[PDB]
RNA sequence: AGGUGAAAUUCUUGGAUUUAUUGAAGACUAACUACUGCGAAAGCAUUUGCCAAGGACGUUUUCAUUAAUCAAGAACGAAAGUUAGGGGAUCGAAGAUGAUCAGAUACCGUCGUAGUCUUAACCAUAAACUAUGCCGACUAGGGAUCGGGUGGUGUUUUUUUAAUGACCCACUCGGCACCUUACGAGAAAUCAAAGUCUUUGGGUUCUGGGGGGAGUAUGGUCGCAAGGCUGAAACUUAAAGGAAUU
C-alpha cells in the first residue's frame, strides 16, 4: 500500500485555436518522479469527446472530434486534430429500415502532405409523390454515389493541410455539398461524411506546436 | 505411344522407393522444368539454371525465383506486404 | 432406430466386408 | 554451389577508392543480374535495396541482417525463409521482429536490412527421392551423414 | 368472358396494348422530317434511330442514342411523321 | 468549465465493471465490480450488486473530485450476448441516487461483420 | 404434410445466399429465411430515468438513441419468447401486430 | 474508349513494328506515335526518348504489355514499339488520353 | 475475473479481467439484407482497373428452318472428406475432463489437434427442395416486385423558356412470390398448375410397382481411401405407408 493519489497529478487538459473555447477536461498523469519529468511523461494521450460540449451548441450533440495530446504547455496540456469520427450510438440510431446504405472511402494527402483518409456516410429516403415503402437504387446509380463522393472529396483537399480541412469539417458545410450535386439526382436524408483516420503525421515539430497556443 | 496412364516424367522412378513420393515429385517438377516467362521480356523462355536460378534466353539475364517454382506460396503473400509499405512512404 | 444410425453401421460392415474379401487377392 | 539460393557479387567502384570490389548481397526471391540497387539510411524501399531499420516500417521483410548493426548479416539467410517485424520504438531503437524458432529478439534501428527473403521456393517440401542426391547432397557441407544407430553398436 | 366480338375491334384497344398479344403484328412508332437551321435541301430521318444520325455540311449530330425517341438539340424541328 | 472525464463503465453477464477514467483514456481511476460485496457469486450482476458498485466507486470519486463524466457504457460487444448486463443498470440509479453529475451519456460497444465464428455452430449450443 | 408457402421463410428459388448465426442460443440459420426484430432501447431505463435528467448538465441536453437489430433460433425463440403458436389462416398473418 | 480507337486504325492503317523502322520512319518525318508497354527496354527507348524529344513526335507510354499490345498490332508475336507512319482511318491525335 | 440454473475447471503477488496508443497474421464483408437479385447448376453480397460475357426491351435488324428435349457421352458443382505447398482468429469431430443422476462416453463449463480458408488439381455427393421434369399455344382479375416503352408547359429543381434527372398515372412483355375462390383437378392437404386425364394422344429426357431382406452379394467402370453409379436372391410376414378425423 502506498495509496498512489500523491503520485496522481490531478493535471488538466484545454484545446487549440482550430475551435471555439480552450476548454475540454481535466486528466491525471503522474507526478514529476526521477528521469521521468511532467512534460514527457504520456504526451501520446487523447481527447475523444462530441464537439457539442466542445463549441456551444447542443444540435452537434452528435459526431466525436478526435485529438491527441501533444505535449504540456502551462502545465495545461495542449491538443490537436488526428481526425474526425461519428458516435457509434448515432450510427445505430440513423438506420430505419426499407431502404439502402450507400458508403464510401478515399485516401488523401494535404498540402502539408499529410495522410489521412475522409470517407462519407449516406441513408435513403422517399419523395414528395412517392408512394413506394423502400426507395432502393438501380446499384448503376449509387456506382455513381462512389464516383461522385471521392470526385468531392479529392477535389477540394490537397491545400492547408486538415487546418483548414477541419475548419470546413465541423460546420458541417459538406452536408450541402453532398446534397448539392444529389439534388438533380435523388432526395436522400442525413448525409453526413462520418469518419476519417490520420496516422501518417512526422514527429514532435516546435512550429506547429506554438500555433496551437494562443 | 504416351507408355503412362499415371506417371509421367516419374516412371523413370519404376517400381523402387514409391508410388506416394514420386507423385508430389511430377508436381514442382513441371513447375521448374518448363521454359518459363521472363517478366523482364514477357516472352516466356527461360527455364531453371541450377537450384533457385531462371537463366533467361530473352537479353541472356539469369533469374532470381524459386528452388522449384518461380515463386512458392509463402515468399507469394510476402510480394504483397512489401508492395504495399512502399506507397505509404512514397507519396 | 434412427435411419442415419442403421445406414452407418452397415457402412462399418461392407467397409469391414471388403477386410476379410482382402484375404481372396 | 554448395548452398541452395543464388548468392549475387554485389559490386561497390568502393566509396574512397576507384577500384570495384564485388561485396556479397545473399539471394532474394524476387531479382536479376542487371538491378541500380541503392543501399543506405536514406534509400527507397525497393527489393534488393537496403538502409537501417530506423527508415524502414512495423511488418517488412529481407534477409542477411545484423543482431549487431554491422555483422554484414546474421539473421534472414535461408533457402525459403525470411523476417518480419513485430514492434518498433523511435527512441532506444527497438523494433520487434518474426524470426522461425518459434520466438521473436529485439534489434536497433541502425542495423543494415537488406529488403528481400533468400531465394529456394520449396526445397524441404520435394524428397531426395534416392540416397543419391542425398549422398551428393552431403557433398557441398559435412560427412555427419551416413548417421547410424544407438542401440545398434 | 362469356360474349365478346375479337373480329371487329375498338380504337382503346389499339393505342394501348402490343402488336404482338392483337390480332395482326404492327409498329406503334414511326419515321420523322427533322431539319437543321441551315440545310436549304432535304433530311429524313427515322424514330428511336439507336445509331446517331449526323448532318450533310455542317455536321452538328442531329440527335444521339437514346433508350427513348433519338433526342434532337436546339437546332432541330421535331416534326411527327 | 467543469471537472471533465469519461465514465467508461462495463456490464457484461456474470459481472458488472463500475469504475471511472479520463478523457484521455491511457489513466483510469477505481475499479470495484460488484461480486466484491457479494460472496456467493451466485448474484453477481444482480441489482443490489450494481447499487453496492456505484457505493465503493461514489466516495473514492469523492476524493479525486471529479464530477462532470461523458459516460461510455457497454454491454459486452464484441461477440458473445450482444445484450446489456440485467441488473448492472442499477449501478447508475445508486450513483445517481447519491450525486453525480451525468451529462454526454453515450456507448461505445463495437458490433463485428460476424468474422470471426461465434460460439455456438449450426446445432448450436442448445441444453 | 407441408403447411407453409416458401416453408423456410421467404426462401424460393435461389437457395443458399447469406446466413447469420443466432443471437441468443447461437444457433445459426440464415438470415432471409429465419426471424429477425429491431431493438429501440433508449439508453437507460422506465422508472431512473428521471432521476438521470435532474442530474443532467447542460440545458436538458439534447438526448440521442441507440438502436439495435436481433436475430432469433426459433427453437429457444419458441421457449416463451415471441410467437405462442397461432391458428391455421392466421398463419398467413404477415401484419405487424 | 481505348479498346475502340486501337481495333480500328490498326485493321487499315500505315504502321512500322520495330527499332529500326521506328528510327528509319523517325528520320524519314512521317511518325506521330510510337506506344511502348511496361515490360520492354525503355533503354531502347532511352534513345527514343532523347529522339523523342529529337523526334519532336508526341509519344505515349501505354500501362500494359507488348503481348496485350500485340492484340493491339495484330499477331500474338513479340512487339514492344508500335510506330505510326500515315494515318489509315482513324487519327488518336486527340482521344481521352 | 471467464462461467452456468447454481457449481467446478481455469486465469490470478509471476498484477491476467479492466480503458487508452500503434501493430499484426488469419478471418469477414455486418446493421439496410426484402416473399428481392443475377447466374446453367452450385449459389454468389465492400471499392476500383482490366477482361470480356449473358440479358429485358428497343429494331419497318440480319438468317431463312436455322428448329425442339435427352440414353453412352460432356463443363461447373456449395459443404463434409483429400495429396500436398500458404493455413489453427475464433469456434472446434476427437480428446481432456467439472457437475449431473443409480450410472453419462453426451447435453451445459473451460481448453483443445483434424477441421476452418487458399494454388493447381482430386472424392461429383446433400431435405443439391419448388420432396412436385424442358419447351410452344390457351383457359382469371388485381396488382406486391424488377428490367422496359409512351404521353403529360404532369411532382420535385432554379441556372437561364433550352439541356434536365427522379417521383406520380393507367397501361404493360420477359421475369419473382402472394391474395380470392376453383370454372378444373386432386385420397386430402391443396394447386393459375397437380387445369388443358374415361370427354384419356402437342415433340420429348427419366424413373418408380407390398415391404423387410437390401442400395446390401457380385462384377464392371471411376477414384488414393473413405466410398460413387451399380444390383441380387432365398427366406419371412398380412400388414405397411400417406392424407385427414375423432
Amino acid at each position: 500500500v502506498v495509496d498512489p493519489f500523491t503520485r496522481k497529478e490531478w493535471f488538466d487538459i484545454k484545446a487549440p485555436s482550430t475551435f471555439e473555447n480552450r476548454n475540454v477536461g481535466k486528466t491525471l498523469v503522474n507526478k514529476s518522479t526521477g528521469l521521468k519529468s511532467a512534460s514527457d511523461a504520456l504526451k501520446g494521450r487523447v481527447v475523444e469527446v462530441c464537439l457539442a460540449d466542445l463549441q456551444g451548441s447542443e444540435d452537434h450533440s452528435f459526431r466525436k472530434i478526435k485529438l491527441r495530446v501533444d505535449e504540456v504547455q502551462g502545465k495545461n496540456l495542449l491538443t490537436n486534430f488526428h481526425g474526425m469520427d461519428f458516435t457509434t450510438d448515432k450510427l445505430r440510431s440513423m438506420v430505419r429500415k426499407w431502404q439502402t446504405l450507400i458508403e464510401a472511402n478515399v485516401t488523401v494527402k494535404t498540402s502539408d502532405d499529410y495522410v489521412l483518409r475522409i470517407f462519407a456516410i449516406a441513408f435513403t429516403r422517399k419523395q414528395a409523390n412517392q408512394v413506394k415503402r423502400h426507395s432502393y437504387a438501380q446499384s448503376s446509380h449509387i456506382r455513381a454515389i462512389r464516383k461522385v463522393i471521392s470526385e468531392i472529396l479529392t477535389k477540394e483537399v490537397q491545400g492547408s493541410t486538415l487546418a483548414q480541412l477541419t475548419s470546413k469539417l465541423i460546420p458541417e458545410v459538406i452536408n450541402k455539398e453532398i446534397e448539392n450535386a444529389t439534388k438533380d439526382i435523388f432526395p436522400l436524408q442525413n448525409i453526413h461524411v462520418r469518419k476519417v483516420k490520420l496516422l501518417k503525421q512526422p514527429k514532435f515539430d516546435v512550429g506547429a506546436l506554438m500555433a496551437l497556443h494562443g | 505411344a504416351k507408355r503412362t496412364k499415371k506417371v509421367g516424367i516419374t516412371g523413370k522412378y519404376g517400381v523402387r522407393y514409391g508410388s506416394s513420393l514420386r507423385r508430389q515429385v511430377k508436381k514442382l517438377e513441371i513447375q521448374q522444368h518448363a521454359r518459363y516467362d521472363c517478366s523482364f521480356c514477357g516472352k516466356k523462355t527461360v527455364k531453371r539454371g541450377a537450384a533457385g536460378i531462371w537463366t533467361c534466353s530473352c537479353c541472356k539475364k539469369t533469374v532470381a525465383g524459386g528452388a522449384y517454382t518461380v515463386s512458392t506460396a509463402a515468399a507469394a503473400t510476402v510480394r504483397s506486404t512489401i508492395r504495399r509499405l512502399r506507397e505509404m512512404v512514397e507519396a | 432406430m434412427r435411419a442415419k444410425w442403421r445406414k452407418k453401421r452397415t457402412r462399418r460392415l461392407k467397409r469391414k466386408r471388403r477386410k476379410v474379401r482382402a484375404r481372396s487377392k | 554451389s554448395g548452398r541452395g539460393a543464388p548468392l549475387a557479387k554485389v559490386v561497390f567502384r568502393d566509396p574512397y577508392k576507384y577500384r570495384l570490389r564485388e561485396e556479397i548481397f545473399i539471394a532474394n526471391e524476387g531479382v536479376h543480374t542487371g538491378q541500380f540497387i541503392y543501399a543506405g539510411k536514406k534509400a527507397s524501399l525497393n527489393v534488393g535495396n537496403v538502409l537501417p531499420l530506423g527508415s524502414v516500417p512495423e511488418g517488412t521483410i529481407v534477409s542477411n541482417v545484423e543482431e549487431k548493426p554491422g555483422d554484414r548479416g546474421a539473421l534472414a539467410r535461408a533457402s525459403g525463409n525470411y523476417v518480419i517485424i513485430i514492434g518498433h520504438n523511435p527512441d532506444e531503437n527497438k523494433t520487434r521482429v518474426r524470426l522461425p524458432s518459434g520466438a521473436k529478439k529485439v534489434i536497433s534501428s541502425d542495423a543494415r536490412g537488406v529488403i528481400g527473403v533468400i531465394a529456394g521456393g520449396g526445397r524441404v517440401d520435394k524428397p531426395l527421392l534416392k540416397a543419391g542426391r542425398a549422398f551428393h547432397k552431403y557433398r557441398l557441407k559435412r560427412n555427419s551423414w551416413p548417421k547410424t544407430r544407438g542401440v545398434a553398436m | 368472358v362469356l360474349v365478346q366480338d375479337l373480329l371487329h375491334p375498338t380504337a382503346a384497344s389499339e393505342a394501348r396494348k402490343h402488336k404482338l398479344k392483337t390480332l395482326v403484328q404492327g409498329p406503334r412508332s414511326y419515321f420523322l422530317d427533322v431539319k437543321c437551321p441551315g440545310c436549304l435541301n432535304i433530311t429524313t430521318v427515322f424514330s428511336h434511330a439507336q445509331t446517331a444520325v449526323t448532318c450533310e455540311s455542317c455536321s452538328t449530330i442531329l440527335c444521339t442514342p437514346t433508350g427513348g425517341k433519338a433526342k434532337l438539340s436546339e437546332g432541330t424541328s421535331f416534326r411527327r411523321k | 468549465s467543469q471537472v471533465f472525464g469519461v465514465a467508461r463503465i462495463y456490464a457484461s453477464f456474470n459481472d458488472t465493471f463500475v469504475h471511472v477514467t479520463d478523457l484521455s483514456g491511457k489513466e483510469t481511476i477505481a475499479r470495484v465490480t460488484g461480486g466484491m460485496k457479494v460472496k456467493a457469486d451466485r448474484d453477481e450482476s444482480s441489482p443490489y450488486a450494481a447499487m453496492l458498485a456505484a457505493q465503493d466507486v461514489a466516495a473514492k470519486c469523492k476524493e479525486v473530485g471529479i464530477t462532470a463524466v461523458h459516460v461510455k457504457i457497454r454491454a459486452t460487444g464484441g461477440t458473445r450476448t450482444k445484450t446489456p448486463g440485467p441488473g448492472g443498470q442499477a449501478a447508475l440509479r445508486a450513483l445517481a441516487r447519491s450525486g453525480l453529475r451525468i451529462g454526454r451519456i453515450e456507448d461505445v460497444t463495437p458490433v463485428p461483420s460476424d468474422s470471426t465464428r461465434k460460439k455456438g455452430g449450426r446445432r448450436g449450443r442448445r441444453l | 404434410p407441408k403447411k407453409r408457402a416458401s416453408n423456410g421463410r421467404n426462401k424460393k428459388g435461389r437457395g443458399h445466399v447469406k446466413p447469420v448465426r443466432c443471437v441468443n442460443c447461437s444457433k445459426s440459420i440464415p438470415k432471409d429465411k429465419a426471424i429477425k426484430r429491431m431493438a429501440i432501447r433508449n439508453i437507460v431505463e422506465a422508472a431512473a430515468v428521471r432521476d438521470l435528467s435532474e442530474a443532467s448538465v447542460y440545458p436538458e441536453y439534447a438526448l440521442p438513441k441507440t438502436y439495435n437489430k436481433l436475430h432469433y433460433c426459433v427453437s429457444c425463440a419458441i421457449h416463451a419468447r415471441i410467437v405462442r403458436v397461432r391458428s391455421r389462416e392466421d398463419r398467413k398473418n404477415r401484419a405487424p401486430p | 474508349s481505348i479498346n475502340q480507337k486501337l481495333a480500328l486504325v490498326i485493321k487499315s492503317g500505315k504502321y512500322t513494328l520495330g527499332y529500326k523502322s521506328t528510327v528509319k520512319s523517325l528520320r524519314q518525318g512521317k511518325s506521330k506515335l510510337i506506344i511502348i508497354a511496361a515490360n520492354t527496354p525503355v533503354l531502347r527507348k532511352s534513345e527514343l526518348e532523347y529522339y523523342a524529344m529529337l523526334s519532336k513526335t508526341k509519344v505515349y507510354y501505354f500501362q500494359g504489355g507488348n503481348n496485350e499490345l500485340g492484340t493491339a498490332v495484330g499477331k500474338l508475336f513479340r512487339v514492344g514499339v508500335v510506330s505510326i507512319l500515315e494515318a489509315g482511318d482513324s487519327d488518336i491525335l486527340t482521344t481521352l488520353a
